[PDB]
RNA sequence: AUGCGA
């Protein structure tokens, strides 16, 4: 199943639905208590605090991006093009 | 090819499948009064090789059986001589995207 | 669900299997043999149905597990059934095994050996290996028990190999091999398999004949005798009632002898348990008993009524007890009692107890299946309406939600909701406290749920709730100290205390308006409380979305309790994110009624504004407070008039608003778009509806419904585009607070000075409407076909005019024409009147202002109310007349008056006379039943669809894959364009006026070292090459494909359709001379732009395109020679017949075809009946035969001749051959049902009656064709027959020329296209040999059936894309090609013409999606046979398990980095 | 049979109707119809035709 | 289930 990164062919952007996920699962944890790697900067939305975290790319997230046949493509947030 | 002026027997159809040495395919002499290739509506249809239906399943990783269907008594089918399995991909022009390139599984 | 008790056990797929009395037993609670139910008059019998053992009761503990009624889950119990009986569901399969075995050897009286040519055939399927599956029929060679061994032998080597060869090829795997074309070549053989094993009404393994199976229905099957001939043919080869018992017996060993085959036979994939397949599935030899827990009494308010199924099954108990008296009576009668005949009544109660016992558990299984309201049984229970899946699985009740009338208010955002303060104090977040928001929420809990941003509630991370309901300022301030306290145990140390806090100005919430009819019409928007309110308010702009108005519109308020809910719905769902629809991509939300008049109002070069004014409504419309600029300060322009004194344009206020909206690092957006309102209403030389804008700044025309409301490039879509759906969201709150309070400031208004006319415009309104007298009559003479002037009291008129009204058709002509001439009095009156002939123009007119700026009304409406309301219609015609000729008491029958057709002369501003009211009544109320009925054809439209495209989704390699797998299309429309974007990927010239802004926006550099710039680009250079050199479709140089083909389109920049790359270099050709006007930009580095542009506007991986496809096919279908509209959409999607109501063949006509010729052809294919040429039948019966002198007086020869081109030759074969053959055969038919003269004439009339039986003399007009003539005589014993009605029925059954299937070619007028003749029928092979006069190449039809036999699969997929682009066509109706072509490709995904009802759904592999449709038992007694496994694919399926749906943000998986050290 | 019919002219309201499923089920009467509730003179009926030229049957 | 609001 493990698609090599030197082989994975799929859309450098990441979809809004990507980015959606990426930006609720990350807020979630921050508002469990995983640790914050940016300024606070004041905030107390969790969710306003993971789109800053987008914004520096900090986030410390994997996209699997899966294909119908089962393989899939381990895809960091570093990477993926964010807009 | 055998074209028939007007039937043939089933006792004769009996016999198409008979001699796995070499197909036999039996046509209606009026029905081949037209060349449904030959309509507006009908794209290319182009038979792909062994090796190019090969590629075509790696590139998408799915099975043969995934892919969309040409049914085995279908006119187009009966003209290029598609035997079963063979993939056929059917170059049409679309309304938005102009020339568009899409397949169909033989079965 | 709460976030702090995860789960990591999650189910993957769910098995379907029949249970077995032996695990029933043994996981039984309890076996229930009381028949009682309570006991003490108040308690619960002791092995009862209310037994301790099966849940807890009345603070009874659960007697299995001793857990209260509100801890206890339940647990199921058992019934020991007295006898074995028949299992309902699949009643029907073992009936079919029972007519299928042999009773003398006890196996399928199917050649053995093909048995196992039918097992190996079942087990290539299980693998799918379906080209070696049909390759095994080939295998060939009395025949020897050797030679029958080696075809076994043969075809086992034939499974081993090809098996050995997919498995070690990977084409397959252990798990086996499923898709949906596997399960349609399985339900295909299996079919086959059934009507072979059916077939042998004789054993051959044995030779043994089996008796005829016979059955009563549902209980009881007979055994029929056999024949002597067959019994002593049994013996040289040497109706009767049976029990279930009987049946399981002889079915164990049947079924235990045919395993082998039955292996495959009972599974559609390996059976890798080694499971025995028993008939014992088949019967019921016990009966569970559910949780008492799903057995609850049903108490409706008070009243308490025992539960139907505890009345079921007590019902079986007691019956049971009954046959267990007859044991009794065994245990009592069987010592011997040799002569005891006495037990022959209770043999009575053997049979009728054991055929009653089940009949009852069929009851209680169906009750469809027993024998006045009777309660329920599980089936009725699953399905119908209900379903308990449609019910309660499909669509549920939900938690955190409110229902409210919404109110409306322009000062909220256009993405927000104001939330009345009752929601706002009742509706709460799980909020987890952190170091972050513990001011907040200890704030909030000091407040307490009495307040504003209090919280009701605080659950601990023990566990436990902690209600604030009734706690006091003193304990609230307790726990707001508590918030944050330490960890207390390992089990909890992990978590934070939770906060439920009222719902609050930064939460999203999901609004939904009934409707749905399309996803768009339920939005994701930002919570605002507003104080002192008690409606749901919603701001204007989303109305058209929802399709709501405050008339009373009510709507349903989610609030979403979860981190990814609330991401989604400020991301995914949000009002922004919908600012177009995908049905076509025209804006969808914008202004409406007063802001668009105001805007036209504010935007005339008449209206001024002093710098006080200005100012004033600046701030007004912008509040950098607020959040509403990209500037921290204002910005201000100079006035239009330096003079005087500084005055200001109000277009200068839209520039100053669009200046302090937009980006100050952005130029101004530059369009140049049109108004609804044409310029010569401003004057003669004035020019008002060029929109243009210039840098930002507006400089001619005004703005309305066109521009930001209109939702097609005007400016708000401009905005959109250019700088993305936030600043066209922000331009959307800014006008409609702008437009507010200048209408505050100047108001609007309407009254009946804006609504008369002139003395000039009445005196013109007049004298049209005195012409009207004439054209009543006069088109009455002119489809009577009588001279003019005729006197409108001519008898024979009235009587032409009868002749009109008993004929529904000619009636249909009178009125037509009646009809297009008095809409022309009504056009020239509006046409002279309205626009010229009011009593106040324009502006001065706020009636017109309002239709012709398009914020409400029509022309039709303000001509209505100012000239006539004209002629009212129904059903498509006329007002109904009644049978004495009278449209309305009042009128003389048939009267020519256009008036008393229905036409009203008379105006809403001077009213209507009553004759006049009682018509315009007919009108307006039929409209209110179309009004009524159209919404019940359109949701069977959207479901029966959308339940299939549901699982049709967006892989990530951009093929359209459903969510089982299978491919549906390569590329979403063939593109892969996002219509949400699509609206200026073609628009050139746009995005040149603003290329430094879309420069901004896509600046390639970001993304130029992500991708690659050539390859792609390099294709379309050699393509385009190869494409210009090839620029006949058919004979042209295939063997380059398209770059979409060979190159990800959002990878390689430049990867674009053909046609759109053309259509951009097309433009930079012919716009050179621009590009010789520009300040320096390039073909290169625009095309450069457009490529980008292109690769940024593609469809997301993951995209929900099946479900959007079928919303906008659906949703635009409510708004709605051959069938159109609704049945027509429901005869293609819905139904897929291959019998079309209405089936055409189009024929185009070459160019060197004359008219003339045209109309010959016309003639020569149209099938003339014989009826259609016989004037006159006169049948002289005398009756010693009974003579009937048959006399067929026909039409002149010419006149025949001159209308069906035929001759009297034709007549002569067409009678002596067919009519006559027909026609004797109708009177030897009859009797059933009772039980001059030339030689060559002479020689005739002999040759026919020597060639009928019937038929005595024969006498033709030889001179013309006129007659026919023939004596018929007949016995006595003939008695009597309507021998006239004989004779009309032949002839409309002879016909002189006949093309099988087709009946008239007509000659319509030629439009938009090559000359053509349409025919009504369908039929290519006879076309075929009309090649001479039709480019056989370009026809086309309406049969989609038609089109699949003879052109193909291809052709009739263009076909369903044809017809269904015809059928919005002709409603004006914009649908995106890849919505249409998307379905034509599913419906074709087997090839064929799979429609989208329940016969189609059979065919798709996810089995809870078919449950979850229709026939709901039917779908799973076919899915248990097959001993299916759910792979839990379907959406619908996964909704049913309580998965993650796998569309959309679920189409992933997401992973956490974490370091190691 | 939910069409307006002109045979009910001055006896069922051309407006008074509902909107929605009973739309043209359930009329209303005019404001001036009469219902009758006997029957009379039908016996003096027949001598007065017969007065009239009716040919007894 | 009937009527009915949107
Ligand atoms: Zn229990
Ligand atoms: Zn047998």
């Amino acid at each position: 199943k493990a698609i090599p990164k030197d082989q994975r062919a799929t859309t450098p952007y990441m979809t809004k639905y990507e980015r959606a996920r990426i930006l609720g699962t990350r807020a979630l944890q921050i508002s469990m208590n995983a640790p914050v790697f940016v300024d606070l900067e004041g905030e107390t939305d969790p969710l306003r605090i993971a789109m800053k975290e987008l914004a520096e790319k900090k986030i410390p997230l994997v996209i699997r991006r899966y294909l119908p046949d089962g393989s899939f493509e381990d895809w960091s947030v570093e990477e993926l093009i964010v807009d | 090819i055998f074209v028939y002026q007007n039937n043939i027997t089933p006792s004769a159809m009996k016999l198409v499948p008979s001699i796995p040495p070499a197909t036999i395919e039996t046509f209606n002499e009026a029905a081949l009064v037209v060349n449904i290739t030959h309509h507006e509506l009908v794209p290319k249809h182009i038979r792909l090789s062994s090796d190019e239906k090969r590629e075509l399943l790696k590139r998408y990783r799915l099975k043969e059986s995934q892919l969309p269907r040409i049914q085995r008594a279908d006119p187009v089918a009966l003209y290029l001589g598609l035997k079963r399995g063979e993939v056929v991909k059917i170059i049409r022009k679309s309304e938005t995207s102009g020339r568009y390139a899409s397949y169909r599984i033989c079965m | 669900m709460d976030i702090s008790k995860p789960v990591g056990s999650e189910i993957t797929s769910v098995d379907f299997g029949i249970l077995t009395a032996k695990e029933i037993r043994n996981l039984s609670a309890k076996q229930i043999t009381n028949p009682t139910v309570l006991d003490n008059l108040g308690h619960p019998v002791s092995g009862g149905l209310y037994d301790l053992a099966l849940g807890a009761f009345l603070r009874n503990l659960c007697s299995t597990c001793g857990l209260d009624e509100k801890f206890c889950p339940g647990h199921q119990g058992h019934i020991e059934l007295p006898v074995p009986c028949y299992n309902p569901l699949f009643f029907n399969q073992l009936y079919i095994y029972l007519r299928a075995s042999c009773l003398f050897c006890h196996h399928f009286r199917l050649k053995s050996v093909e048995v196992h040519r039918y097992a190996c055939k079942l087990r290539l399927l299980q693998y799918g290996l379906i080209d070696e599956s049909y390759k095994l029929d080939e295998i060939t060679l009395d025949i020897s028990s050797t030679l029958l061994n080696e075809l076994k032998s043969k075809r086992s080597e034939y499974v081993d190999m090809a098996i050995a060869k997919a498995l070690s090829d990977g084409r397959t795997t252990e798990r086996g091999s499923f898709t949906a074309t596997v399960n349609d070549e399985r339900k295909k053989l299996v079919h086959e398999f059934h009507k072979k094993l059916l077939s042998r009404g004789k054993c051959d393994n044995c030779g043994m004949f089996s008796p005829k199976f016979r059955k009563d229905g549902f209980t009881k099957i007979f055994e029929t005798a056999l024949n002597e001939k067959q019994i002593t043919n049994n013996r040289v080869k040497g109706s009767t009632y049976i029990l279930s018992t009987e049946v399981k017996n002889i079915l164990d060993t049947v079924f235990r002898k045919e395993q082998c085959v039955l292996q495959y036979v009972f599974h559609s994939r390996p059976n890798l348990s080694r499971k025995l397949v028993k008939a014992d599935s088949f019967f019921m030899d016990v009966l569970v008993v559910p949780p008492t827990r799903f057995r609850l009494p049903s108490k409706l308010g008070e009243e308490v009524h025992e539960n139907s199924q505890n009345q079921l099954l007590s019902k079986v108990l007691t019956t049971s007890l009954l046959i267990r008296d007859l044991n009794d009576d065994l245990s009592k009668l069987q010592k011997d009692k040799v002569s005891l005949e006495d037990r022959r009544v209770i043999f009575s109660r053997l049979m009728n107890a054991f055929v009653t016992i089940q009949n009852d558990v069929n009851a209680f299984i169906d009750s469809t299946k027993a024998q006045k309201v009777p309660i329920p049984g599980v089936k009725q229970a699953l399905e119908k309406k209900e379903g308990l899946f449609r019910k309660h699985m499909m669509g549920k009740r939900v938690n955190y939600a409110a229902r409210s009338v919404i109110s409306p208010d322009p000062n909220i955002e256009t993405n927000e909701i104001g939330v009345p303060p009752v929601f706002a104090v009742k509706l709460t977040y799980p909020e987890p406290v952190t170091a972050y928001n513990i001011a907040e929420l200890r704030q909030a809990v000091i407040n307490g749920p009495d307040k504003w941003p209090g919280a009701t509630q605080i659950q601990n991370e023990d566990g436990s709730l902690v209600s604030l309901i009734g706690m006091s300022v003193e304990q609230r301030k307790a726990l707001a100290n508590q918030l944050l306290t330490p960890s207390s145990n390992v089990s909890t140390h992990t978590l934070n205390k939770k906060v439920y806090r009222h719902i609050k100005n930064r939460d999203v919430v999901l609004m939904n308006r009934q409707p749905t009819l399309h996803k768009a019409s339920m939005m994701g928007h930002k919570v605002r409380v507003l104080p002192n309110e008690k409606t749901l308010r919603l701001h204007y702009a989303n109305t058209g979305a929802y399709n709501a108005d405050f008339d009373g519109d009510e709507m349903n308020m989610h609030f979403p309790q979860n981190e990814n809910a609330r991401a989604e719905a400020l991301n995914l769902a949000n009002t922004d994110s919908q600012y177009l629809t995908p049905t076509s991509g025209s804006p969808v939300r914008g202004l409406i009624q007063d802001h668009i008049s105001a805007g036209v109002w504010l935007t005339s070069k008449d209206s001024f504004f002093t710098r006080e004014q200005y100012q004033q409504y600046i701030y007004g419309c912008i509040r950098p407070e607020d959040g509403h600029t990209t500037r921290s300060k204002i910005v201000t322009l100079p006035p239009t008039i330096f003079k005087p004194y500084p005055l200001w344009t109000g277009k200068q206020i839209i520039t100053t608003v669009l200046l302090n909206v937009t980006p100050p690092d952005m130029p101004g957006i530059n369009l140049i778009s049109k108004n609804k309102i044409k310029n010569e209403y401003w004057g003669k030389g004035s020019l008002e509806n060029e929109v243009l804008f210039k840098d930002g700044a507006l400089l001619c025309g005004i703005l309305d419904k066109s521009q930001y409301g209109a939702s097609k490039y005007g400016i708000v879509h401009s905005l959109h585009e250019v700088y993305g759906p936030e600043v066209a969201a922000k331009v959307l709150s800014v006008l409609g607070r702008l437009f507010t309070n200048y209408i505050t400031a100047t108001a609007f208004t309407c009254g009946m000075d804006d609504l008369r006319l002139t003395a000039e415009g009445n005196k013109w309104r007049t004298d049209i409407l005195k012409t009207s007298v004439d054209t009543g009559r006069e088109a009455a003479a002119e489809v009577t076909n009588l001279d003019k002037d005729t006197p409108a009291d001519d008898p024979e008129l009235l009587k032409r005019l009868q002749e009109i009204l008993r004929d529904n058709n000619k009636s249909g002509i009178l009125d037509a024409v009646t009809s297009s001439k008095v809409n022309a009095i009504t056009s020239q009156v509006v046409s002279k009147c309205v626009p010229d002939g009011t009593m106040k123009k324009f502006p001065c007119n706020s009636m017109q202002a309002m239709a012709l700026s398009g914020a409400k009304g029509s022309n039709v409406n303000v001509s209505q109310i100012m000239c006539l309301l004209g002629q009212q219609a129904l059903e498509g015609r006329r007002v109904p007349v009644m049978v004495s000729g009278k449209t309305l008491p009042s009128f003389k029958p048939y009267e020519t008056d256009a008036m008393a057709g229905g036409y009203v002369k008379g105006r809403f501003y001077s009213g209507i006379k009553p004759q006049e009211y009682y018509f315009h009544c007919m009108a307006g109320r039929e409209g209110l039943i179309d009004t009524a009925v159209k919404t019940s054809r359109s949701g069977y439209l959207q479901r029966c669809l959308t339940k299939q495209l549901e699982g049709v989704h967006v892989s990530y390699d951009n093929s359209i894959r459903d969510a089982d797998g299978t491919l549906v299309q390569f590329m979403y429309g063939g593109d892969a364009i996002d219509i949400t974007k699509e609206s200026h990927m073609t628009q050139f010239e746009f995005c040149l006026d603003n290329y430094y802004a879309l420069l901004k926006k896509y600046n390639p550099s970001a993304l130029i070292e992500h991708l690659d710039v050539e390859s792609a680009l390099k294709y379309s250079k050699k393509t385009l090459k190869y494409r210009k050199k090839h620029s006949p479709h058919y004979k042209q140089s295939v063997k380059y494909d398209p770059v979409l083909a060979k190159y990800n389109p959002a990878k390689y920049l430049g990867s674009v359709s053909e046609n759109f790359q053309d259509k951009l270099e097309s433009f930079l050709d012919k716009n050179s001379k621009l590009f010789k006007s520009s300040d320096g930009v390039n073909e290169k580095k625009f095309r450069a732009l457009m490529q980008l542009k292109y690769m940024r506007s593609l469809i997301n991986p993951g995209e929900a395109v099946g479900i959007i496809a079928s919303q906008s096919v659906g949703e635009p279908s409510t708004q709605m020679n051959v069938t159109l509209g609704i049945p027509r959409l429901r005869e293609i999607v819905m139904t897929a017949s291959a019998a079309i109501k209405t089936p055409q063949m189009t024929l185009p006509i070459w160019n060197d075809v004359s008219d003339e010729q045209a109309d010959t052809f016309c003639k020569s294919i149209s099938k003339v009946l014989l009826s259609e040429v016989i004037d006159k039948v006169i049948v002289t019966e005398t009756t010693a035969a009974r003579s009937y002198v048959i006399h067929m007086r026909f039409f002149d020869n010419n006149e025949y001749s001159e209308e069906y081109d035929v001759s009297k030759e034709e007549l002569q074969n067409v009678i002596s051959n067919q009519f006559i053959h027909l026609l004797e055969a109708a009177i030897v038919k009859e009797i059933k049902k009772q039980k001059n003269m030339n030689k060559v004439q002479r020689d005739r009339q002999s040759a026919i009656i020597s060639h009928h039986r019937f038929i005595t003399k024969y006498n033709f007009d030889d001179e013309s064709g006129k007659w026919c003539e023939f004596k018929l005589e007949l016995a006595a014993d003939t008695e009597k027959l309507l021998m006239v009605n004989i004779v009309e029925e032949i002839c409309r059954k002879s016909i002189i020329r006949q093309i099988p299937h087709i009946d008239r070619c007509v000659h319509p007028e030629p439009e938009n296209g090559k000359r053509v003749l349409v025919t009504e029928g369908v039929n290519f092979q006879a076309m075929w040999d009309q090649e001479a006069f039709i480019d056989v190449d370009g026809i086309t039809s309406n049969d989609v059936a038609a089109v699949l036999k003879t052109y193909g699969v291809e052709a009739a997929r263009n076909t369903i894309v044809n017809e269904i682009n015809n059928v919005f066509s002709r409603y004006a109706i914009s649908v995106s090609f890849r919505h249409l072509d998307l379905i034509a490709d599913m419906m074709t995904r087997q090839g064929t013409y799979l429609a989208f009802n329940r016969q189609g759904m059979e065919t798709s592999t996810s089995s809870f999606m078919k449950m979850s449709y229709e026939t709901t038992c039917q779908f799973l007694t076919k899915a248990v046979l097959d001993n299916e496994r759910e792979q839990l694919d379907s959406p619908s399926a996964r909704i049913v398990v309580g998965k993650l749906n796998n569309v959309g943000t679920g189409s992933f998986d997401v992973l956490a980095k974490v370091p190691n050290a | 049979v939910r069409k307006l019919l002109p045979e009910s002219w001055g006896f069922l309201c051309p407006v008074h109707t509902p909107d929605g499923s009973p739309c043209g089920l359930l009329n209303h009467f005019a404001h001036k119809c009469r219902i009758s509730t006997q029957q009379s003179d039908v016996s003096r009926i027949p001598s007065i035709l017969y007065s009239l030229g009716v040919a007894p049957a």
